[PDB]
């Protein structure tokens, strides 16, 4: 028996739907994104589009309309799922929350018929009589919206017409009429029924058009006073209303084919369209007034707007707005205008949303080569095509960067009385100091008078009384912001140097040896009050202030150097408050007071990277709820910042991180720089909200990126990656990605736009003479849309296409990988290839090339011409093993560097997917699930250990441990199979049994071992064994590890009681949701545990927690089993949080 | 303009989630019916000492049953071999033909009395109605034309219809709530109809294979003296036309390629493709090579023919390039059992084993797993064989 967990890193983002009503209220107009398993709700502002509530549905979502019946003050919102959930939903909001309520639900589902061959179709009618359903060809469903069919009962009324293409409900009939395009052996035609409820049948529309465009679909009903429809095609778009037809054919829309459309006006007197590229139409219906009174269709007429990102579904919004919802890429916002740009664009861009999906590749880096992990995934398609490289920590953006190596501290200043903002920054060095002054973005070394620049300055900062302060190794100097002039100075009694040094608006204290000095700020004047001696020599001090006061601070927080303990001391008297031992043989660097979420907190660094932190009572100096988190191995510097307004602390070091609170509790996360030794917060007429970040050789600025745990930065490509890896022998990735040219006049092709591979600093094309063997000379035809594949070297810290490489025309590059092999020093980027072609089902011609990055240029090592498409490579005991159509073989690296045959496997349909570990291999095929081969290097051959006799479709596979296996396969399901070493007989042994089986509800498009997460090594007590990243069509993000026995029978248990406690909208059962399900077969959850709906658990108030907890077994590690708590599953989810 | 058809465009639009749909269906599963022969490995089953199957097939995509020419049934889950035994249905010898309503919510059978139809409730294979008196002779053959409807031939050249009316199931269900034991609802044929009697001999009127075309709502009908009877099942059974096999012997299978929209048909050595409304030139016919043998079932798996021998070899034929998968990839079933009694003594004094002719074989739902069974070739032998391949 096998133990397994499977989380969501990241969720999905591509939008898969969108439409625009008024859900939240009447005069809301919303605009609904439906994204994967992710419903979204938006309120469309003047300013902008507004998210006011999600949802994650047990169910992938493929239908989602809006609709008003009679009586109702705002839409209902109907949603039907893949699995064919059925059910309506009400926004419901009472104060802040806000729930999604299902009116009525239940699943529509038939026992058999053939799943209808143009995706799930839902439709509801205008006076919201009736919702029409085309779930399977032959067959339309019909829900009569009888308030009293709260089930979601369906009969259906046979029809004749087998294949319906799309679907529509006409406006201002008496009867509420269906308006369909079907195609039949004459083409395709649009007809008519008036559906009988009472009848349960089509009585006769009022009026049928045979033979439409034999492209047509999207059909627009068109509402009063016009009536009728329009038919969309890929050439022409044609209205009918009884007897009267209209027809245009826009050589511009024929360019490409409209996807979707959106009513602008009401009355249907105008339409968006978006076509494939996201060029954005508006499609007027021009009124003629008849002599009668009555209003009429005149003609037709196509303008071009522009372009916007690529639509999956369109959204007029209001004061001129639209909102494009993509799938392949980021979503946007995008204000029209009357009058066009020197462009000729009617179309300015407002407003951009983030989109992952669809993640075809990634691989986890250290850049840094700290060992934290980052992933740079393959994200977005055509031109929206983009690297994103991900990360557990906050990003910054760099501003500026100045070489000023040494620096010892980092503050800002306000030299000018008038500014609220900085217009000076002050670094330190040992035995000097230097300023440099801002003036908007420029940065300027400058000497701040009143300031020692033959001394190392230990704190300066802004003071009461319009004044700026320094402080030195020889003084304390109070220096007024105007005109920089000394106008009080504070020396120690013996004359012993200051060694640290902290410093508020209206106080100083200063660590000089074993003594402490407390001074007050006043005009123009520094004053004694008070002074300390203590037991030890001081190693850090502060007196940030806290709460409302302005400026005082009741308490001095220090740390030493012999007892390695941290003291609160009572200002001015320095009485000993509270004493904290942090332990170990380290002395503290750094200590610090600040405040998160209005409560006050103690922070204390050691020069092991260690952390302690701990809640701070002021008015007694008392320190409670003490913790401790490593957050690096060198010297930490502690230091307050803002950002948004918000306070927050920053641990500099070699592994830099930003501590802030949530839910009362300090939260952790790295920051993506290399090393920080000093910062501090700058809010500069040119760097606002902006922070001051020094290490060893140079000063960054730049601006802080929100507070959020996963950050990405984008690089758009302009052309779809496909698969990365990463080089650390030379710093670079690996990235194959594609752009589209079309076949055009060119005889070659033409790009829709410049792309990465065209933009790059260098690049070259493929120079190979193995596959020279044939051509046709006449195959080129114009038009085609061609997807021309490259390379791209891609430098880790600026991001630069430093390289792209063209492979050959039509030659998708299908799989990359960096590794050593053989006994060679080298690593190398290893590629595996297809020609592809239109017509063949299976590749027959592919190659593996190896090439390395070296002094700036890439170069071909070597090639191997293959019998197949190369869908994986994995480095396997430093031979090469590679997946080749319906065959494995392994490339042992010759001393020549270049791959040689060994030996092969065979016995697969499609062997897609490889992946290794020891001397076992892990083999996905097309139909056939995974098989287990061993390598026998005393035969020279491999032997197929034991294979899964189940069919699968796979998506990917991944090696757990030696003996579990990981699965994924296009039902969106995942599984595992295992070996059973318990096995009798060799017919046993020869098959792996199934051991765990599981819904995912995602395509998933790939698997990488590693972490995002730093490694505690040294705590072994993780719940989780290895670490399995993947990544999904809609841009989600997983990981998938093992567990031991104990683990996984206590965490499949806490999933079905979560499964009956979590109430899903639609009203799904979860154990429905997740359980195996394909065409053939549904099989209960088994061998995973479902990570969202164990990280829901954190999503869901202790009373639930307490449902789920209650008669739970739970093996604490002594092993004993004991009922759990809530909060031993809190710290196990936490956990399991920490693992991704 | 060309057709979108390679499955790296599938795979990559599948990795975008680009409409990668149902117009690669075809493309998908074809490719999986040419590479599938080549993986299969057998798996024989301990039946113990019964006869031979006779008939099989997949309730679901794990679970078979087997009809037998010694009239006991049973379901072989192939995963565990585990044997469980059904009851045999008597009216109000063995089990020659099996068959699955389109919407498998009923399974017919040949019954206790060979010449009586048999039918069970699909999946729990509770007994729903008792055998009938329309054939005078053995039930030979079973054909589903709706869900309510089946379509019966028989030995004796008549072809007895019934319909499984709603009535009957609620009496079989009704029954079997008031009395514990189970008791069976009453049928009778809604139309006995004789086929037309040809030139060839006058005593071997036997109808032995069925099957029915759901698109034209048509029923093929086969005999063993070599005529194909073809008939409209609308609403009822009512000839359309007859015409001569061009193998006019042992034609004991017949299958319907609804992506074909044609008949595949064995004999004593070829299996041949008809459309039947074409005329007899237009029914092109391949050779097994396993000649004296006979074939002795067949299927289709896109478009290929799985072709089951007397010479228990199953051998996988490609329409689309005319010949056979591969020098033919053939799996050959293995030794099965066979009983001593002392009629293996009288005929067969020196034999120890038979190539297990293939009475029966069938897909599972996926098509990656093809039960198979059978038994030795003469009729005078006793001596079961069963092996999933997979």
């Amino acid at each position: 028996m096998s133990y397994n967990y499977v989380v969501t890193a990241q969720k999905p983002t591509a939008v898969n739907g969108c439409v625009t009503g008024h859900f939240t209220s009447a005069e809301d107009l919303n605009l609904l994104i439906a994204k994967n398993t992710r419903l979204e709700i938006y309120v469309v502002t003047a300013e902008g589009l507004r998210p006011v509530k999600e949802v994650g549905m047990y169910g992938k979502i493929a239908v989602m309309e809006l609709f008003r019946p009679k009586g109702e003050s705002k839409d209902l919102l109907f949603i039907l799922t893949a699995k064919y959930n059925a059910c309506i939903l009400e926004y419901k909001q009472s104060g802040e929350s806000i729930d999604i309520i299902t009116r009525a639900h239940g699943n529509v589902q038939d026992r058999i018929g053939r799943p209808s061959e143009t995706g799930i179709i839902g439709i509801i009618d205008p006076e919201c009589r009736m919702i029409g359903l085309r779930l399977y060809d032959g067959l339309f469903k019909v829900i009569p919206l009888d308030r009293d069919n709260k089930e979601l009962k369906a009969f259906n009324i046979r029809l004749e017409e087998l294949h319906v293409i799309d679907v529509k409900f006409l406006y201002g009939c008496q009867a509420p009429t269906i308006c369909f395009v079907y195609q039949d052996p004459q083409g395709r035609h649009v007809k008519t029924y008036e559906v009988s409820l009472r009848e349960k049948e089509f009585n006769k529309g009022p009026w049928k058009q045979e033979n439409v465009e034999a492209e047509a679909s999207m059909v627009i009903a068109v509402p009063e006073p016009f009536g009728g429809a329009i038919i969309i095609g890929q050439e022409s778009i044609t209205y009918h209303n009884g007897d009267k037809y209209l027809a245009i054919a826009p050589p511009i829309i024929k360019q490409s084919t409209i996807v979707c459309h959106n009513r602008v006006d009401p009355n249907g007197s105008r339409y968006l369209l978006g076509d494939m590229e996201g060029r954005l139409f508006m499609l007027l219906l021009e009124k003629e007034e008849q002599m009668d009174g009555t209003v009429t269709l005149k003609d037709l007429r196509v303008e071009l707007l522009g372009e916007t990102s690529i639509a999956e579904c369109l959204t007029y919004l209001d004061n001129g707005v639209v909102f494009v919802g993509s799938r392949l890429g980021d979503s946007q916002l995008v204000k029209l205008n009357v009058d066009s740009n020197e462009q000729g664009s009617y179309v300015v861009a407002m407003e951009t949303f983030t989109n992952l999906g669809p993640i075809v590749d990634m691989c986890v880096v250290d850049l840094e080569r700290q060992g934290q992990g980052q992933l740079v995934t393959c994200s977005g398609a055509f031109k929206e095509g983009s690297l994103r490289i991900i990360r557990n920590g906050i990003g910054i953006h760099e501003h500026a960067s100045i070489d000023l190596p040494g620096i010892k501290g980092l503050w800002p200043l306000r030299s000018d009385p008038n500014r609220e903002t900085d217009d000076t920054l002050v670094l330190s060095f040992v035995g000097q100091t230097r300023v440099l002054m801002l003036n908007g973005e420029e940065v300027e070394e400058t000497e701040l008078m009143g300031f020692v620049d033959d001394q190392q300055t230990f704190f300066c900062g802004n003071v009461a009384h319009q004044q700026l302060i320094q402080i030195t190794s020889a003084s304390v100097r109070l220096v007024s912001q105007e005109p920089k002039a000394l106008v009080s100075e504070w020396k120690e009694p013996q004359a012993k140097n200051i060694s640290v040094a902290s410093c508020n608006s209206s106080q100083v204290v200063v660590a000089v040896g074993r003594a402490l000095y407390y001074l007050q700020i006043h005009p123009q004047e520094l004053r004694q009050i008070s002074h300390t001696e203590m037991e030890h020599e001081v190693a850090c001090l502060d007196i940030t202030p806290l709460g409302d006061s302005n400026g005082l601070s009741p308490l001095c927080a220090i740390g030493l150097w012999t007892d390695i303990s941290a003291r609160i001391l009572k200002l001015p008297s320095f009485e000993l408050l509270h004493k904290e031992m942090l332990g170990g043989e380290i002395i503290p660097r750094s200590i610090l007071m600040t405040t998160f979420e209005s409560s006050h907190y103690l922070l204390c660094a050691l020069g092991d990277g260690a952390l302690f932190y701990f809640g701070l009572n002021i008015e007694t100096g008392l320190l409670s709820d003490r913790k401790k988190v490593t957050l690096g191995t060198q010297p930490t510097v502690l230091r307050t910042f803002r950002s948004l307004s918000t306070t927050n602390v920053f641990a500099c070091s070699d592994r830099p991180t930003v501590i802030y609170s949530s839910n009362h509790k300090l939260v952790f996360s790295n920051v993506n720089l290399k090393e920080v030794n000093y910062m501090c917060p700058l809010n500069s007429d040119g760097y606002p909200d902006s922070l001051a970040l020094a290490n060893n050789s140079t000063l960054t600025i730049g601006t802080i990126d929100e507070i959020q745990k996963l950050h990405i930065r984008t690089v758009p490509l302009y052309e779809s990656p496909r698969k990365i890896c990463y080089q650390e022998v030379s710093q670079c990735f690996g990235v194959l990605s594609s752009r589209i040219e079309v076949q055009d006049t060119s005889g070659g092709t033409t790009a829709l736009r410049p792309s990465a591979s065209t933009q790059a600093l260098s690049s070259s094309v493929s120079s190979s003479k193995l596959f020279s063997s044939s051509t046709a000379p006449h195959e080129t035809s114009f038009g085609e849309e061609v997807e021309v594949h490259n390379l791209l070297i891609i430098d880790q810290h600026t991001f630069e296409v430093l390289h792209a490489h063209q492979f050959l025309q039509n030659e998708y590059a299908l799989s990359l990988v960096s590794c050593k092999l053989g006994k060679d020093p080298n690593t190398y980027f290893i590629v595996g290839t297809a020609m592809v072609y239109p017509e063949e089902a299976e590749p027959k011609q592919g190659r593996i090339v190896v090439f390395q990055y070296s002094d700036g240029k890439l170069q071909t090592v070597a090639e191997k011409e293959v019998k197949g498409a190369v869908y994986s490579m994995v480095e396997f005991n430093g031979k090469l093993l590679a997946s080749i159509n319906s065959t494995v073989r392994l490339y042992e690296w010759t001393t020549e560097k270049e791959l040689r045959t060994e030996c092969n496997h065979y016995n697969n349909i499609m062997a897609l997917y490889l992946k290794t570990k020891g001397d076992f291999i892990l083999v996905g095929d097309l139909m056939r699930s995974v098989l287990l081969l061993a390598y026998k290097p005393m035969e020279g051959n491999f032997e197929e250990i034991a294979r899964d006799f189940n069919p699968n479709w796979m998506s990917a596979v991944e090696i757990l441990d030696d003996d579990n296996f990981l699965g994924a396969e296009n039902a969106f399901n995942l599984f595992v199979c295992q070996k059973d070493s318990a096995a009798t007989t060799d017919e046993e042994r020869q098959h792996l049994q199934e051991v765990g089986l599981f819904h995912l509800g995602e395509f998933v498009n790939v698997f990488c071992h590693g972490s995002l997460v730093m490694q505690n090594l040294g705590e072994t007590s993780t719940p989780t064994q290895g670490s399995v990243l993947f990544g999904t069509v809609n841009g989600m993000i997983g990981l998938v590890t093992s567990l031991s026995e104990s683990w996984y029978n206590l965490l499949l248990d806490m999933q079905n009681r979560l499964n009956k406690v979590i109430k899903s909208v639609g009203k799904i059962e979860h154990s429905f949701w997740r359980s195996f399900h394909t065409e053939r077969k549904t099989e209960p959850a088994t061998g995973f545990i479902d990570g969202d709906l164990i990280e829901s658990f954190l999503d869901i108030s202790r009373p639930k927690m307490q449902e789920v907890v209650a008669n739970l077994q739970y093996d604490d590690g002594s092993g004993m089993k004991r009922e759990a708590t809530a909060d031993d599953l809190i710290k196990v989810v936490e956990e399991l949080t920490r693992i991704h | 303009p060309p057709v979108k058809r390679s499955l790296v465009y599938y795979l990559k639009n599948r990795e975008v989630r680009l409409q990668n749909e149902t117009s690669y269906s075809r493309v998908l599963h074809g490719y999986a019916a040419q590479q599938l022969p080549s993986l299969l490995k057998e798996r024989e089953f301990h039946l113990g000492t019964l006869n031979k199957v006779f008939a099989s097939q997949w309730l679901n995509h794990r679970q078979v049953v087997c009809g037998t020419k010694c009239n006991t049934l049973f379901v072989v889950d192939v995963q565990t071999s585990q044997i469980t035994k059904i009851p045999i249905l008597k009216d109000r010898c063995g089990i020659h033909a099996i068959e699955l309503n389109p919407s498998r919510t009923l399974l017919a059978t040949g019954g206790d009395n060979p010449n009586s139809l048999a039918i069970y409730r699909l999946p729990t294979l509770d007994p729903v109605c008792v055998g009938d008196d329309g054939h005078k002779d053995w039930i030979f053959s079973i054909a589903w034309i709706s869900d309510t409807m089946a379509v019966s031939g028989s030995r004796d050249g008549s072809m007895g219809l019934w319909e499984v009316t709603d009535d009957v199931l609620t009496k079989s269900d009704a029954r079997h709530n008031v009395s514990r034991v189970p008791v069976y609802a009453h049928i009778t044929h809604k139309a006995l109809k004789d086929i037309p009697k040809e030139d060839t001999n006058p005593d071997n009127c036997k109808v032995r294979a069925l099957a029915f075309n759901n698109k034209n709502k048509e029923l093929g009908a086969v005999s063993l003296d070599g005529y194909f009877h073809l008939w409209k099942a609308e609403n009822t059974l009512s000839k359309l036309l007859s015409t001569k096999l061009p193998y006019c012997r042992e034609n004991v299978c017949l299958a319907y390629g609804s992506e074909w929209s044609v008949y595949a048909v064995g004999s004593q050595a070829h299996v041949s493709f008809l459309d039947p409304r074409q005329p007899s030139y237009n029914v092109k016919s391949v050779c097994s090579r396993e000649r004296g043998s006979g074939i002795r079932s067949v299927s289709f798996y896109e478009h290929i023919i799985t072709v089951g021998t007397g010479q228990g070899s199953l051998l996988f034929y490609d329409i689309r390039a005319q010949r056979f998968l591969e020098e033919n990839l053939k799996l050959t079933t293995g030794k099965g059992w066979l009983n001593h009694d002392e009629t293996w003594r009288n005929y067969f004094s020196d034999i120890d084993f038979f190539p297990n002719a293939v009475y029966t074989h069938c897909y599972d739902s996926s098509g990656t797993k093809l039960f198979v069974a059978g038994g030795p070739l003469p009729s005078g032998l006793h001596g079961n064989y069963a092996g999933l391949w997979s």
